[PDB]
Protein backbone atom coordinates (compact mmCIF):
# COMPACT_ATOMS: atom_id res chain seq x y z
CA UNK A 1 0.00 0.00 0.00
CA UNK A 2 2.38 2.88 1.53
CA UNK A 3 5.20 0.98 -0.46
CA UNK A 4 3.45 0.62 -3.33
CA UNK A 5 2.11 4.24 -4.12
CA UNK A 6 6.25 5.45 -3.01
CA UNK A 7 7.13 3.09 -5.72
CA UNK A 8 4.73 4.62 -8.20
CA UNK A 9 5.04 8.12 -7.65
CA UNK A 10 9.16 7.27 -7.88
CA UNK A 11 8.60 5.48 -11.21
CA UNK A 12 6.32 8.25 -12.63
CA UNK A 13 7.30 11.10 -15.11
CA UNK A 14 7.21 14.92 -14.51
CA UNK A 15 4.47 16.89 -16.09
CA UNK A 16 3.60 20.44 -16.72
CA UNK A 17 1.05 22.15 -14.86
CA UNK A 18 -0.78 25.73 -16.07
CA UNK A 19 -3.21 27.46 -13.94
CA UNK A 20 -3.88 31.28 -13.21
CA UNK A 21 -0.88 32.40 -14.78
CA UNK A 22 1.43 30.08 -12.85
CA UNK A 23 3.23 27.20 -13.82
CA UNK A 24 3.95 24.07 -12.39
CA UNK A 25 5.97 20.52 -12.55
CA UNK A 26 3.89 18.01 -10.96
CA UNK A 27 4.24 13.72 -10.47
CA UNK A 28 0.71 12.17 -9.88
CA UNK A 29 0.03 8.39 -8.51
CA UNK A 30 -3.54 7.27 -7.64
CA UNK A 31 -4.39 3.98 -6.57
CA UNK A 32 -7.34 2.17 -5.19
CA UNK A 33 -5.76 2.83 -2.05
CA UNK A 34 -4.81 6.07 -1.90
CA UNK A 35 -2.75 8.74 -3.80
CA UNK A 36 0.28 10.40 -4.36
CA UNK A 37 1.16 13.62 -5.73
CA UNK A 38 4.57 15.42 -5.87
CA UNK A 39 4.63 19.29 -7.14
CA UNK A 40 7.57 21.65 -7.80
CA UNK A 41 8.35 25.08 -8.88
CA UNK A 42 11.93 24.72 -9.36
CA UNK A 43 12.48 26.38 -5.96
CA UNK A 44 10.21 24.67 -3.27
CA UNK A 45 9.11 20.81 -3.20
CA UNK A 46 5.82 20.18 -1.82
CA UNK A 47 4.50 15.94 -1.37
CA UNK A 48 1.59 14.86 -0.25
CA UNK A 49 0.12 10.74 0.75
CA UNK A 50 -3.42 10.52 0.67
CA UNK A 51 -5.21 7.37 2.28
CA UNK A 52 -8.55 6.22 1.84
CA UNK A 53 -10.04 7.64 5.32
CA UNK A 54 -8.27 10.81 4.52
CA UNK A 55 -9.93 11.14 0.87
CA UNK A 56 -13.21 10.29 2.13
CA UNK A 57 -12.93 12.76 4.83
CA UNK A 58 -11.81 15.69 2.79
CA UNK A 59 -14.12 14.37 -0.32
CA UNK A 60 -17.11 14.75 1.88
CA UNK A 61 -15.94 17.72 3.60
CA UNK A 62 -15.69 19.39 -0.08
CA UNK A 63 -18.59 18.00 -2.04
CA UNK A 64 -21.78 18.26 0.31
CA UNK A 65 -23.56 16.45 -1.64
CA UNK A 66 -21.35 13.57 -3.94
CA UNK A 67 -22.09 10.15 -2.01
CA UNK A 68 -19.58 7.70 -3.34
CA UNK A 69 -17.06 5.23 -2.29
CA UNK A 70 -13.59 6.29 -2.03
CA UNK A 71 -12.18 4.13 -4.55
CA UNK A 72 -14.51 5.38 -7.30
CA UNK A 73 -13.35 8.66 -5.82
CA UNK A 74 -9.86 7.78 -6.92
CA UNK A 75 -10.88 6.53 -9.87
CA UNK A 76 -12.51 9.32 -10.86
CA UNK A 77 -9.61 11.66 -9.72
CA UNK A 78 -7.40 9.71 -11.89
CA UNK A 79 -9.12 10.04 -15.16
CA UNK A 80 -9.57 13.45 -15.06
CA UNK A 81 -6.08 14.48 -14.03
CA UNK A 82 -3.91 11.74 -15.89
CA UNK A 83 -4.70 12.57 -19.68
CA UNK A 84 -4.49 16.42 -18.52
CA UNK A 85 -0.39 15.45 -17.25
CA UNK A 86 0.11 13.37 -20.11
CA UNK A 87 -0.69 15.35 -23.33
CA UNK A 88 -0.77 19.46 -22.92
CA UNK A 89 -3.64 21.64 -25.21
CA UNK A 90 -6.15 19.09 -24.12
CA UNK A 91 -9.82 20.48 -23.63
CA UNK A 92 -10.09 22.73 -20.97
CA UNK A 93 -12.01 20.91 -18.28
CA UNK A 94 -10.35 20.85 -15.26
CA UNK A 95 -9.64 24.57 -14.02
CA UNK A 96 -6.20 24.74 -11.29
CA UNK A 97 -5.12 27.17 -8.65
CA UNK A 98 -2.63 27.50 -5.80
CA UNK A 99 -2.59 28.71 -2.30
CA UNK A 100 0.60 29.05 -0.81
CA UNK A 101 -0.10 29.41 2.88
CA UNK A 102 3.05 29.98 5.00
CA UNK A 103 3.75 26.37 5.30
CA UNK A 104 1.41 24.63 2.96
CA UNK A 105 0.69 24.78 -0.12
CA UNK A 106 -3.24 24.45 -1.65
CA UNK A 107 -4.21 23.39 -4.92
CA UNK A 108 -7.92 23.24 -5.70
CA UNK A 109 -8.87 21.49 -8.85
CA UNK A 110 -12.36 22.03 -9.93
CA UNK A 111 -13.50 20.24 -13.29
CA UNK A 112 -17.04 18.35 -15.11
CA UNK A 113 -18.09 15.46 -14.79
CA UNK A 114 -21.40 14.74 -17.04
CA UNK A 115 -21.87 18.85 -16.45
CA UNK A 116 -21.71 18.68 -12.75
CA UNK A 117 -19.27 20.35 -10.55
CA UNK A 118 -16.38 18.09 -8.85
CA UNK A 119 -14.10 20.08 -6.49
CA UNK A 120 -10.96 18.25 -4.76
CA UNK A 121 -7.94 20.31 -2.64
CA UNK A 122 -4.35 18.93 -2.35
CA UNK A 123 -2.75 20.42 1.02
CA UNK A 124 0.44 19.80 0.34
CA UNK A 125 3.26 19.83 3.17
CA UNK A 126 6.89 21.36 2.25
CA UNK A 127 9.04 17.70 0.88
CA UNK A 128 10.88 16.23 2.91
CA UNK A 129 14.70 16.47 2.44
CA UNK A 130 15.34 12.66 1.77
CA UNK A 131 12.70 12.50 -0.75
CA UNK A 132 13.04 15.78 -3.04
CA UNK A 133 16.76 14.64 -2.87
CA UNK A 134 15.96 10.95 -4.10
CA UNK A 135 13.12 12.21 -6.56
CA UNK A 136 15.09 15.28 -8.02
CA UNK A 137 19.27 15.50 -7.35
CA UNK A 138 19.98 11.99 -8.00
CA UNK A 139 17.84 10.97 -10.62
CA UNK A 140 18.88 14.62 -12.04
CA UNK A 141 22.73 13.22 -11.54
CA UNK A 142 22.13 9.81 -13.07
CA UNK A 143 21.40 11.58 -16.50
CA UNK A 144 23.91 14.19 -16.62
CA UNK A 145 26.42 11.42 -16.18
CA UNK A 146 24.52 9.67 -18.85
CA UNK A 147 24.58 12.44 -21.25
CA UNK A 148 28.08 13.00 -20.52
CA UNK A 149 28.97 9.27 -21.54
CA UNK A 150 26.30 9.65 -24.68
CA UNK A 151 28.52 12.55 -25.81
CA UNK A 152 31.79 10.84 -25.25
CA UNK A 153 30.55 8.15 -27.80
CA UNK A 154 29.26 10.42 -30.13
CA UNK A 155 33.12 12.49 -29.86
CA UNK A 156 34.38 8.85 -30.25
CA UNK A 157 32.19 8.10 -33.77
CA UNK A 158 33.29 11.62 -34.49
CA UNK A 159 36.69 10.43 -34.74
CA UNK A 160 36.05 7.53 -36.69
CA UNK A 161 33.94 8.86 -39.53
CA UNK A 162 36.57 11.91 -39.38
CA UNK A 163 39.44 9.14 -39.79
CA UNK A 164 37.37 7.66 -42.27
CA UNK A 165 37.39 10.66 -44.31
CA UNK A 166 40.62 11.56 -44.19
CA UNK A 167 41.34 7.51 -45.73
CA UNK A 168 38.93 8.79 -48.47
CA UNK A 169 40.59 12.16 -49.33
CA UNK A 170 44.26 10.70 -48.85
CA UNK A 171 42.96 8.36 -51.97
CA UNK A 172 39.62 9.16 -53.71
CA UNK A 173 38.06 11.02 -56.92
CA UNK A 174 37.02 14.99 -56.36
CA UNK A 175 33.64 15.77 -54.92
CA UNK A 176 30.62 15.82 -56.69
CA UNK A 177 29.34 18.32 -54.89
CA UNK A 178 31.65 20.66 -53.58
CA UNK A 179 29.48 22.30 -50.76
CA UNK A 180 29.54 19.34 -48.76
CA UNK A 181 32.95 19.24 -47.13
CA UNK A 182 33.05 19.13 -43.69
CA UNK A 183 36.11 20.45 -41.17
CA UNK A 184 37.61 17.51 -38.38
CA UNK A 185 36.04 17.97 -35.60
CA UNK A 186 37.95 19.04 -32.58
CA UNK A 187 35.93 18.21 -28.89
CA UNK A 188 38.13 21.27 -27.26
CA UNK A 189 37.37 23.69 -29.99
CA UNK A 190 33.47 22.22 -30.49
CA UNK A 191 33.25 22.24 -26.18
CA UNK A 192 34.76 25.97 -26.46
CA UNK A 193 32.38 26.73 -29.15
CA UNK A 194 29.45 25.41 -27.82
CA UNK A 195 29.92 26.96 -24.13
CA UNK A 196 30.93 30.62 -25.60
CA UNK A 197 28.17 30.85 -27.80
CA UNK A 198 25.09 28.31 -27.47
CA UNK A 199 24.92 27.97 -23.54
CA UNK A 200 22.89 30.73 -22.34
CA UNK A 201 19.88 29.49 -24.52
CA UNK A 202 21.05 25.75 -24.24
CA UNK A 203 21.17 26.02 -20.38
CA UNK A 204 18.27 28.43 -20.04
CA UNK A 205 15.82 26.50 -17.32
CA UNK A 206 12.92 29.09 -17.68
CA UNK A 207 9.59 27.44 -15.84
CA UNK A 208 10.91 23.71 -16.78
CA UNK A 209 8.72 23.18 -19.54
CA UNK A 210 11.78 22.76 -21.70
CA UNK A 211 12.66 19.94 -18.79
CA UNK A 212 9.52 17.92 -19.11
CA UNK A 213 9.34 17.96 -22.90
CA UNK A 214 13.11 17.30 -23.72
CA UNK A 215 14.66 14.35 -21.58
CA UNK A 216 11.51 12.95 -19.46
CA UNK A 217 12.77 9.67 -20.65
CA UNK A 218 16.12 9.40 -19.61
CA UNK A 219 15.13 10.62 -16.39
CA UNK A 220 12.31 7.85 -16.54
CA UNK A 221 15.55 5.45 -17.66
CA UNK A 222 17.84 6.85 -14.83
CA UNK A 223 14.76 6.50 -11.93
CA UNK A 224 13.89 2.88 -13.15
CA UNK A 225 17.49 1.51 -13.14
CA UNK A 226 18.11 3.39 -9.96
CA UNK A 227 14.75 1.32 -8.53
CA UNK A 228 17.07 -1.53 -9.16
CA UNK B 1 -49.35 27.87 -18.24
CA UNK B 2 -48.03 24.04 -18.80
CA UNK B 3 -47.72 20.86 -17.15
CA UNK B 4 -45.85 17.45 -17.74
CA UNK B 5 -46.75 14.29 -16.11
CA UNK B 6 -44.04 11.48 -15.77
CA UNK B 7 -43.67 8.16 -15.02
CA UNK B 8 -41.08 6.97 -11.93
CA UNK B 9 -39.87 3.91 -9.97
CA UNK B 10 -38.64 4.89 -6.40
CA UNK B 11 -36.30 2.85 -5.37
CA UNK B 12 -37.91 1.74 -1.57
CA UNK B 13 -40.40 0.04 -3.54
CA UNK B 14 -39.42 -0.40 -7.03
CA UNK B 15 -42.16 -2.93 -8.10
CA UNK B 16 -45.27 -0.40 -8.38
CA UNK B 17 -44.73 3.11 -10.45
CA UNK B 18 -45.70 6.50 -9.30
CA UNK B 19 -46.32 9.67 -11.59
CA UNK B 20 -45.15 12.84 -10.68
CA UNK B 21 -47.25 16.17 -12.45
CA UNK B 22 -45.26 19.50 -12.68
CA UNK B 23 -46.63 22.40 -13.79
CA UNK B 24 -44.71 25.59 -14.50
CA UNK B 25 -46.00 29.54 -16.46
CA UNK B 26 -42.57 30.33 -18.41
CA UNK B 27 -40.01 28.39 -17.35
CA UNK B 28 -38.79 26.14 -14.31
CA UNK B 29 -36.72 29.03 -13.50
CA UNK B 30 -39.38 31.15 -12.18
CA UNK B 31 -40.84 28.39 -10.02
CA UNK B 32 -43.00 25.55 -10.64
CA UNK B 33 -45.60 22.99 -8.65
CA UNK B 34 -45.13 19.41 -7.91
CA UNK B 35 -47.49 16.31 -6.93
CA UNK B 36 -46.14 12.75 -6.50
CA UNK B 37 -49.22 10.40 -6.47
CA UNK B 38 -48.97 6.07 -6.79
CA UNK B 39 -53.42 5.93 -7.31
CA UNK B 40 -54.11 5.35 -2.96
CA UNK B 41 -52.50 8.69 -1.78
CA UNK B 42 -50.55 11.97 -3.10
CA UNK B 43 -48.53 14.49 -1.97
CA UNK B 44 -47.72 18.02 -2.99
CA UNK B 45 -45.00 20.77 -2.61
CA UNK B 46 -43.75 23.87 -4.45
CA UNK B 47 -40.78 25.48 -5.84
CA UNK B 48 -40.17 29.07 -5.98
CA UNK B 49 -37.79 31.02 -7.87
CA UNK B 50 -35.77 31.84 -4.32
CA UNK B 51 -35.39 27.96 -3.35
CA UNK B 52 -34.29 27.16 -6.90
CA UNK B 53 -31.78 30.04 -6.50
CA UNK B 54 -30.41 29.15 -2.55
CA UNK B 55 -29.96 25.60 -4.68
CA UNK B 56 -28.02 26.40 -7.31
CA UNK B 57 -25.87 28.65 -5.23
CA UNK B 58 -25.68 25.65 -2.94
CA UNK B 59 -24.33 23.74 -5.69
CA UNK B 60 -21.82 26.25 -7.11
CA UNK B 61 -23.43 25.91 -10.69
CA UNK B 62 -24.81 28.16 -13.27
CA UNK B 63 -28.19 28.79 -13.33
CA UNK B 64 -28.75 27.83 -17.11
CA UNK B 65 -26.88 24.83 -16.43
CA UNK B 66 -28.95 23.79 -13.88
CA UNK B 67 -32.38 24.30 -14.86
CA UNK B 68 -31.69 22.63 -17.52
CA UNK B 69 -30.30 19.63 -15.48
CA UNK B 70 -33.46 19.68 -13.81
CA UNK B 71 -35.64 19.86 -16.93
CA UNK B 72 -34.01 16.76 -17.86
CA UNK B 73 -34.33 14.87 -14.35
CA UNK B 74 -38.13 16.16 -14.10
CA UNK B 75 -39.52 16.06 -17.25
CA UNK B 76 -38.31 12.72 -18.54
CA UNK B 77 -35.73 14.41 -20.39
CA UNK B 78 -33.77 11.39 -20.37
CA UNK B 79 -30.50 11.62 -22.73
CA UNK B 80 -28.71 8.72 -24.58
CA UNK B 81 -26.68 7.84 -21.59
CA UNK B 82 -27.50 8.96 -17.96
CA UNK B 83 -29.91 7.54 -15.12
CA UNK B 84 -31.83 10.02 -12.47
CA UNK B 85 -32.81 7.99 -9.11
CA UNK B 86 -35.72 9.15 -6.88
CA UNK B 87 -36.98 8.12 -3.54
CA UNK B 88 -39.72 9.58 -1.22
CA UNK B 89 -39.50 8.83 2.45
CA UNK B 90 -43.03 8.85 3.03
CA UNK B 91 -42.02 8.98 7.53
CA UNK B 92 -40.12 12.27 7.02
CA UNK B 93 -42.25 13.51 3.74
CA UNK B 94 -39.32 14.11 1.97
CA UNK B 95 -38.71 13.08 -1.73
CA UNK B 96 -35.44 13.58 -3.58
CA UNK B 97 -33.54 12.64 -6.69
CA UNK B 98 -30.29 12.09 -7.16
CA UNK B 99 -28.14 11.57 -10.39
CA UNK B 100 -26.57 7.91 -10.39
CA UNK B 101 -23.30 8.51 -12.43
CA UNK B 102 -21.73 4.76 -12.03
CA UNK B 103 -21.42 3.91 -8.67
CA UNK B 104 -20.98 7.72 -7.97
CA UNK B 105 -24.09 9.30 -7.24
CA UNK B 106 -24.70 13.01 -7.14
CA UNK B 107 -27.70 14.13 -5.60
CA UNK B 108 -29.68 17.00 -7.83
CA UNK B 109 -33.09 17.99 -6.02
CA UNK B 110 -34.89 17.43 -2.14
CA UNK B 111 -37.81 18.51 -1.14
CA UNK B 112 -40.62 18.26 1.45
CA UNK B 113 -43.97 17.48 0.50
CA UNK B 114 -47.09 17.50 2.19
CA UNK B 115 -49.75 14.90 2.22
CA UNK B 116 -52.54 15.98 0.91
CA UNK B 117 -56.15 14.87 2.72
CA UNK B 118 -57.88 14.57 -0.58
CA UNK B 119 -56.29 12.68 -3.56
CA UNK B 120 -59.72 11.61 -5.13
CA UNK B 121 -59.43 15.23 -6.45
CA UNK B 122 -55.70 15.47 -7.56
CA UNK B 123 -55.93 12.22 -9.82
CA UNK B 124 -59.85 13.60 -11.20
CA UNK B 125 -57.90 16.33 -12.19
CA UNK B 126 -54.73 14.34 -13.91
CA UNK B 127 -57.60 12.28 -15.58
CA UNK B 128 -59.51 15.33 -16.79
CA UNK B 129 -56.47 16.89 -17.84
CA UNK B 130 -55.27 13.55 -19.99
CA UNK B 131 -58.37 12.98 -21.84
CA UNK B 132 -58.49 16.68 -23.07
CA UNK B 133 -55.01 16.62 -24.08
CA UNK B 134 -55.67 13.28 -25.90
CA UNK B 135 -58.88 14.82 -27.46
CA UNK B 136 -57.05 17.72 -28.77
CA UNK B 137 -54.16 15.55 -30.01
CA UNK B 138 -57.13 13.54 -31.90
CA UNK B 139 -59.30 16.29 -33.42
CA UNK B 140 -55.10 17.73 -34.62
CA UNK B 141 -54.38 14.39 -35.91
CA UNK B 142 -57.67 14.34 -37.74
CA UNK B 143 -57.17 17.52 -39.37
CA UNK B 144 -54.00 17.78 -40.53
CA UNK B 145 -54.81 14.43 -42.11
CA UNK B 146 -57.15 15.67 -44.01
CA UNK B 147 -55.15 18.40 -45.07
CA UNK B 148 -52.85 16.47 -46.30
CA UNK B 149 -54.99 14.19 -48.18
CA UNK B 150 -56.54 17.07 -49.91
CA UNK B 151 -52.41 18.16 -50.53
CA UNK B 152 -52.39 15.43 -52.16
CA UNK B 153 -55.60 14.66 -54.36
CA UNK B 154 -54.68 18.84 -55.19
CA UNK B 155 -50.67 17.85 -56.01
CA UNK B 156 -51.91 15.11 -58.03
CA UNK B 157 -54.01 16.64 -60.11
CA UNK B 158 -51.12 19.38 -60.94
CA UNK B 159 -48.94 16.90 -61.86
CA UNK B 160 -51.08 15.39 -64.57
CA UNK B 161 -51.78 18.76 -66.19
CA UNK B 162 -48.69 19.89 -66.03
CA UNK B 163 -47.32 16.11 -68.21
CA UNK B 164 -50.47 17.28 -70.32
CA UNK B 165 -49.18 20.64 -71.19
CA UNK B 166 -45.16 19.58 -71.48
CA UNK B 167 -46.87 16.77 -73.79
CA UNK B 168 -49.23 18.81 -76.07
Amino acid sequence: VMEELEQGLLMQPWAWLQLAENSLLAKVFITKQGYALLVSDLQQVWHEQVDTSVVSQRAKELNKRLTAPPAAFLCHLDNLLRPLLKDAAHPSEATFSCDCVADALILRVRSELSGLPFYWNFHCMLASPSLVSQHLIRPLMGMSLALQCQVRELATLLHMKDLEIQDYQESGATLIRDRLKTEPFEENSFLEQFMIEKLPEACSIGDGKPFVMNLQDLYMAVTTQEVQ
Amino acid sequence: MERKISRIHLVSEPSITHFLQVSWEKTLESGFVITLTDGHSAWTGTVSESEISQEADDMAMEKGKYVGELRKALLSGAGPADVYTFNFSKESCYFFFEKNLKDVSFRLGSFNLEKVENPAEVIRELICYCLDTIAENQAKNEHLQKENERLLRDWNDVQGRFEKCVSA
